[PDB]
RNA sequence: GCCCGGAGUCCGGGCACCA
RNA sequence: GGGUACGACCAUACUUGGCCGAAUGCACCAUAUCCCGUCCGAUUUGUGAAGUUAAGCGGCCACAGGCCUCGUUAGUACGGCGAUCAGUGAUGGCGCUGGAACCCGGGGUGUUGUACUCU
RNA sequence: AGUUUGGCUGGGGCGGCAUAUCUGUUACACGACAACGCAGGUGUCCUAAGGCGAGCUCAGUGGGAACAGAAAUCUCACGUGGAACACAAGCGUAAAUGCUUGCUUGAUUAACGAUUUCCAGUACGAAUCGAGACUGCGAAAGCAAGGCCAGCGAUCCUUUGCGAAGAACAGGAAAUAUGAACAAAUCAUACCAGAGGUGUCAGAAUAAUUACCACAGGGAUAACUGGCUUGUGGCGGCCAAGCGUUCAUAGCGACGUCGCUUUUUGAUCCUUCGAUGUCGGCUCUUCCUAACCUAGCGCCGCAGAAGACGCUAAGGGUUGGAUU
RNA sequence: AAAACAUAGGUUUGUGAUGCAUCCAAGUGGUGUAUGUCGCAAACUGAUUUCUGCCCAGUGCUCUGUGUCAACGUGACGAGAUUCACCGACGCGCGGGUAAACGGCGGGAGUAACUAUGACUCUCUUAAGGUAGCCAAAUGCCUCGUCUUCCAAUUAGAG
RNA sequence: AUCGAACCACCUAGUAGCUGGUUCACGUCGAAGUUUCCCUCAGGAUAGCUGGUGCUUGUCAAGAAGUAUUGUGCGGUAAAGCAAAUGAUUAGAGGGACCUAUUCUCAAACUUUAAAUGUGCAAACAACCCAGCCUUAGUUAUUUUAACAAGGCUUUAAGAAUUGAGGCACCAAGUGGGCCUUCUUCGGUAAGCGGAGCAGGCGAUGC
RNA sequence: UUUCUCGUACUGAAAGGGAGGUGUGAUACACCCGUGGCGUGCGCAAUUUUUUGCCCAACACCG
RNA sequence: AAGAGAGUAGCACUGUUUGGGAAUGCAGUGUCAAGCCGGCAGGUAUUUGUCUGCCAAGGUUAAAUAUAGAG
C-alpha cells in the first residue's frame, strides 16, 4: 500500500486544540537492554549446569505484521501512534496517479 | 473407535422438568443505564426536586395533627 | 460445511417481495415512537445500516429507549429452561407500530360507553341472538343425493 | 539480528537466538 | 365542470395506436450585453414576447396486451391425529378433521389532501 | 547422559483436513440440527478501490457514415438492470449503493455509555445504537469516525507513546509516584494506550528403529468360524429381433426385465484378547441335489449307430500315476 | 552346527619414544613395552589359478597464505556504572590430494537388394554413464519365461 | 537353574486418567449418557437433570399453564408452474439458419402463487381512563409536546375458556460409552450398516 | 480497659486520603426524640358491613 | 603519651546456596587495601556530601533446649 508523507489531522495537546499538519515515519522496535529486569532475571536463571530454561518458540505461521505509524505535530511536537491493517509491502510516496 | 457426534434427544423434556420460567415482569430490573443521555440528564433534576415537596408534605401533614 | 456468520441462513428471509422492491417512503419515516409502546421487529432488507439479527426477524416487543436515528425494544427469548429480556438496537427503518392491543383497547371504550349510556338514561342497543337454538324450517322444494353414477365415470383422467 | 563483501538496495557468505 | 404548485397510497394509475380539447394556466417558442457552463447557449445559465396547439399535457375509444377483483379448477392436490387396517412389496383407501395453485369465465381501468384560482 | 518423536479416523498406517473460520443446499415455510455428506472460499488487496457534492446511465439490439470488413470511431431509437459493485456465494441498488469528475483525510480523537452474534448468557473476532472534541463535502436538510456482512491472537517478557515550559507560603478543582536515615545528578521500577505470537489458531520448546523386546488394559478395535446383506461370483425364468437350405421357440436366443443360492470375494464390527490351537494331505462317517454312470420314460433338424433337450428318482458307484 | 565365525594368503592406515594406541577421581600413577619398523597399534577381504575397469560432483579424511569467530589486552566520551573503537588463535570458508574411504556407474529417434535385426547416423543429458566376466543363479516381478535332454506323463533336475 | 544390563539390602506402602474388591435393616425421594473449553477422544472442568436445608408468602391464587378461543404479526416446506424470470429439454406449424405463437417432458443448490402442522405478542390493579395542579438546564418561533410527580372521578349479548398454591435462595451427589420404535429424512446395491429431526420407550421394571 | 489475634472502614500501583439527617445560602451557617425519597410489602392500630395509617424483614428504582 | 589481629577485608570471573530480588552466605583462581580528613553496616545499581549504630580478620564460658530404632 501507499501512505501520505503529511496529512492533516487533529492535535489533542491544548496549544493546539485544531487541525494542523503531522509528519509521518515508521515505527520500529528499540534495542534490547542489558540491565532490564526481566533480562537481568534471564541472566541468573541461565548460568550454571541445568541447560536451556526457557522455550525457544520454532513454530512461526505467520507472514505479515501490523504497521504503526508515528505521527508528530508540526508544533508542539507530539507524537501520536496509529495502526494499519497488515500488508505484505508498504511504502510511503506523498505522489498520486 | 468412533461414537456419537450431537444429539438433542431428551433435552426437551428436560427443560419442561423444573418448566421454561416467565419472564421477569416490566416494573423490575427497568433502569436506564445505557439511554439516551441528554433525556436522562433532565429527567434528574425533576427527581431531585420532587424528593424535596415529599419531605416539605410530610412536614405539614405532621404539624397540622399535632393540633 | 455450514458456516456460523451473522447471516448464515438468510436467502429467502432477507429477500423483497415480487415486484415489490425500493427503498423505505415517507410515510415510514414520520412514524413516531414512545416509550412504552408495542412494535414489531421487520427487516427491510433494503437499509443495510441497523439491521436486527434474524432471530429477531417478526417478533414483539416493547421500546425502552429513543435515540435520533435508531430505537430500543425488549424481547424475549427462550433459552435452556427459562426466558431472557434481550435488549436490541435497531435504526427506525425496521420497526413498525404492533396493532396486538387494538381488541382490548376497543372493548376497554365500548365498556365505558356502556356505563355512559345507562348513567344518562340512553337506550341501550339491542342484544344480538345465537343460531345455535332451535326453530321451524319450512322448505320451498327438497332435493335428494344419491351418487348418480356418472361421477365414477368423471373421475377417469 | 551482528560483521562484512559484492550490486537508497538486492544477493553471497561466517556468527547470535526467553514473548 | 377544470388549471397550477406541493403531496399520500404507488399499474383500477403501466405499454401501443386513434380521435377531441371553451377559458385561466402550463407549454413549445426569441435571443446571448451581463451572471454561468459547454467541442457545440443541444442540455445548462441570463434577459423578451414574435408565432402555435404541431408536439408535450388532459379527456374518450380499442372482441388491444398487462394489472385488480369475483367465480371455476375442487372438497381435487396436499396435510395433523388413529388402527393386531389392505397389500409380497411399491403404495393405498378408511375414521375424526384442515384445505391449495395455474389455465379458464364474468366484471373493472385511479382514489384523494392543503393553498391560489377559471367557468 | 537425559528426554521427546501431535490429533481426528467405518482397526491402525499411507492419503485427506471434516483441527480456527465465510456463502448456498441437506434442514422437514420461527429459531436450532449430524456424517472423511454436496458445490465453493479465507491468512490477502486499496491515499484510493476511503468521505461528500454534482452530472450521467449500464449489458445488449436495430437503422445509418472514405478507407472500415463479424469486429476501430460518429449518430438516432429501444432498453426493469439481462451490466457493475477488488475477491467465493447469497441479498441489495437506476435523476443509485453503478460510471465520470471536483474538493478532501471521519481509515483521527472518542470521559472503562449500552447492546447483538458464538454462548457458560465467559473471553477473542466482527458488528449495531449513543454522548463529547476538532473537521471534510454541500446553498441546505444531511451524510461520514474505512472499503456492509470472512480476512485473525491470553499470562509472563521485550519495546514505543502520553505525565511540555511556567503559575499556587502549600498538596488544594488544577504540580504522575517509588527506590523506606537524608540530600544532587544518573539508572531502574509502577500506573494508562498500542506493537513483536503462539495456523494443534482458549496459545508445551521436540527425530528414528525394535523379528532381542516389556508392562497396564481393551472384544470401546483388526487378523479365523458364526450372524445380517448379495454389489461381485454361481444357477435359473419371462418377452421375442434374429441363427437355424425355408421355419421365432428340435437346439439357441441379442436389446430388456423378474428371481433364487450362500460352495467366491467384498461391505459391516454383534460374540470371543485373565487364549475357541490358524494351510494342505492322510483316515472315517453321514447329509444335500442344481443327475456323471446305473432303473424307467417323453421329445428331436431321432433311418441304424452315436448323441442333444426334459421328467420321476440321491438306493448303489464315482480310480491308478508324473510335476508342485 | 549352517552357506555363520576363525584361518593361511592379499591390501590399506598411524608411528623414530617428550612417539602412536590407550587405562584412570588423583600422584614422579598404568598397559602394548623384558619392546624399537623383518616392531607395535587400527581396519577390510578371505586358500591356490586368472583378474581386479571408469568416477573426487556428494559425505568423510587429509595438506597450504586472508573474510568471519571468544576471553585476555590497548585507548577514548563521561562524575562514574554503562558504552564505543582497535587487536585477537585453532576451526569454518577459499586452493590442492585421496575410492583394496562410504559409495555410484543413462534416455529417445531413424537406418542394409523378402521380411526381421541394426554394424551406421542423429539427438537430450552425467562426477562417471556397468568394462572383463556371469545368469530365470541361495539374486528375474511378469513366470509353471523360450528351446533341447531325462519320463508313458515333470510348476522338478541338467545343458 | 538369574543376562538386549547379575545378586543382596535400602530410597519404597515408588506412580497408575487402567483391571479387581469394598461387611446391618426399614422408610421418604430419585437421574444421565446432552452443551462449551481442555495435547482433548477409556479422563476432567462447566451448564442441565437430582437430593437436602430452607426463606418469603397465600389459601380461591401474586411474576401460574408443554392446552384452547378472539384479535394482531412472522414464514417459503408439501403442492403447483414452465402456455411466467433463471437452468435443462422433445416435435410439428405459419412467415437451411432466423422470427412468432404453440407443444412433450423436468429442478436439493429455480420460481410468480402457496397450505396443514407451527411460531411472537395481548386479553386489567405496581393498571387504564376523566378533570384540574406542580416541576425541568428536554423539544418547539412561542403555545404545544416529552418526562417525574401531587390532590379528586370512574372501573374486576354474540358457542365468548378451564385447571390450580406464586416467587426467591444456599450446599452437594451421580452422569457426561447409550440403544430401540411410528412418522420425516442423508450416504450406501443392501445390511440385525453408518448418521440426523419431533415424540415415546428400554436402560432403571416387574405383571 | 491482655501481651496476641479476628472484627467494628474502606479505597489507590503508590505518595496518600477516609463516609449522619434536616433547614437556609452559593473545614459556608444554624439545630439534633432520629427511618434520604419513591414502589411492593408479615403484623398492629383506626373507621364500615370497606377504606386508611405505621410499616419490620426482603426486593426493585433514583439521589 | 601511644596502640588495638594483612595474601586479611575488598574487587573480577566461574560454581554452588538462599525469601534475599543490578547479586544472602560460601569455595577456587587472578588481583589485592586503609588507618595527617579511618573501616564495616543502614535490603534498587553509579559518583558526591551528611546522619545513625558498631570496631572484623585470636581464645574460654553454667541455666533455660534435643534424645525421631542408644545405654
Ligand atoms: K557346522
Ligand atoms: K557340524
Ligand atoms: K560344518
Ligand atoms: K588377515
Ligand atoms: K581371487
Ligand atoms: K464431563
Ligand atoms: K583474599
Ligand atoms: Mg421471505
Ligand atoms: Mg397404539
Ligand atoms: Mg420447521
Ligand atoms: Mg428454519
Ligand atoms: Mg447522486
Ligand atoms: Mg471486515
Ligand atoms: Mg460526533
Ligand atoms: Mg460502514
Ligand atoms: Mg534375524
Ligand atoms: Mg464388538
Ligand atoms: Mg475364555
Ligand atoms: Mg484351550
Ligand atoms: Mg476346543
Ligand atoms: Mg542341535
Ligand atoms: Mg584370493
Ligand atoms: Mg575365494
Ligand atoms: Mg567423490
Ligand atoms: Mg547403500
Ligand atoms: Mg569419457
Ligand atoms: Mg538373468
Ligand atoms: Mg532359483
Ligand atoms: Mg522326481
Ligand atoms: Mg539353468
Ligand atoms: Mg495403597
Ligand atoms: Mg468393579
Ligand atoms: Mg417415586
Ligand atoms: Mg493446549
Ligand atoms: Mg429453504
Ligand atoms: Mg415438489
Ligand atoms: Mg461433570
Ligand atoms: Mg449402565
Ligand atoms: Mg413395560
Ligand atoms: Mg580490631
Ligand atoms: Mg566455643
Ligand atoms: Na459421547
Ligand atoms: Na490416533
Ligand atoms: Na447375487
Ligand atoms: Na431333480
Ligand atoms: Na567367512
Ligand atoms: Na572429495
Ligand atoms: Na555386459
Ligand atoms: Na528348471
Ligand atoms: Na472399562
Amino acid at each position: 500500500v501507499n501512505y501520505p508523507k503529511k496529512k492533516k489531522m487533529h492535535c489533542p495537546d491544548e496549544r493546539c486544540n485544531a487541525h494542523k499538519s503531522f509528519k509521518v515515519v515508521q515505527y520500529k522496535a528499540g534495542k534490547a537492554r542489558l540491565y532490564a529486569r526481566g533480562k537481568r532475571r534471564y541472566d541468573r536463571k541461565q548460568s550454571g549446569y541445568g541447560g536451556q530454561t526457557k522455550p525457544i518458540f520454532h513454530k512461526k505461521a505467520k507472514t505479515t505484521k501490523k504497521i504503526v505509524l508515528k505521527l508528530q505535530c508540526s508544533n508542539c511536537k507530539s507524537i501520536i501512534q496509529n495502526v494499519l491493517k497488515r500488508t505484505k509491502h508498504f511504502e510511503l510516496n506523498d505522489k498520486k496517479k | 473407535a468412533k461414537s456419537k457426534n450431537h444429539t438433542n434427544h431428551n433435552q426437551s423434556r428436560k427443560n419442561h422438568r423444573n418448566g421454561i420460567k416467565p419472564p421477569l415482569p416490566l416494573y423490575m430490573y427497568n433502569s436506564k443505564r445505557g439511554g439516551w443521555l441528554p433525556a436522562l440528564v433532565n429527567t434528574r433534576r425533576v427527581r431531585k426536586n420532587n424528593q424535596k415537596a415529599a419531605l416539605k408534605a410530610r412536614r405539614e401533614r405532621l404539624a397540622a395533627h399535632q393540633a | 460445511v455450514h458456516s456460523h456468520g451473522y447471516k448464515c441462513g438468510t436467502r429467502h428471509l432477507f429477500a423483497k417481495k415480487f415486484r415489490k422492491h425500493g427503498v423505505p417512503s415517507v410515510s415510514t419515516i414520520l412514524t413516531n415512537f414512545k416509550v412504552g409502546d408495542y412494535v414489531d421487529v421487520v427487516a427491510d432488507a433494503a437499509v443495510r445500516a441497523g439491521m436486527p439479527h434474524k432471530y429477531y426477524h417478526g417478533r414483539t416487543g416493547i421500546v425502552w429507549n429513543v435515540t435520533p436515528r435508531g430505537v430500543g425494544v425488549i424481547i424475549n427469548k427462550p433459552v435452556r429452561n427459562r426466558t431472557v429480556r434481550k435488549r436490541i438496537c435497531v435504526r427506525f427503518e425496521h420497526v413498525r407500530k404492533s396493532r396486538c392491543q387494538e381488541a382490548f383497547k376497543q372493548k376497554l371504550k365500548d365498556l365505558e360507553a356502556f356505563r355512559a349510556a345507562k348513567k344518562a338514561g340512553t337506550p341501550l342497543p339491542p342484544k344480538k341472538v345465537s343460531t345455535r337454538n332451535g326453530g321451524f324450517v319450512c322448505p320451498k322444494k327438497v332435493e335428494v343425493l344419491a351418487r348418480r353414477t356418472a361421477d365414477y365415470e368423471a373421475m377417469i383422467p
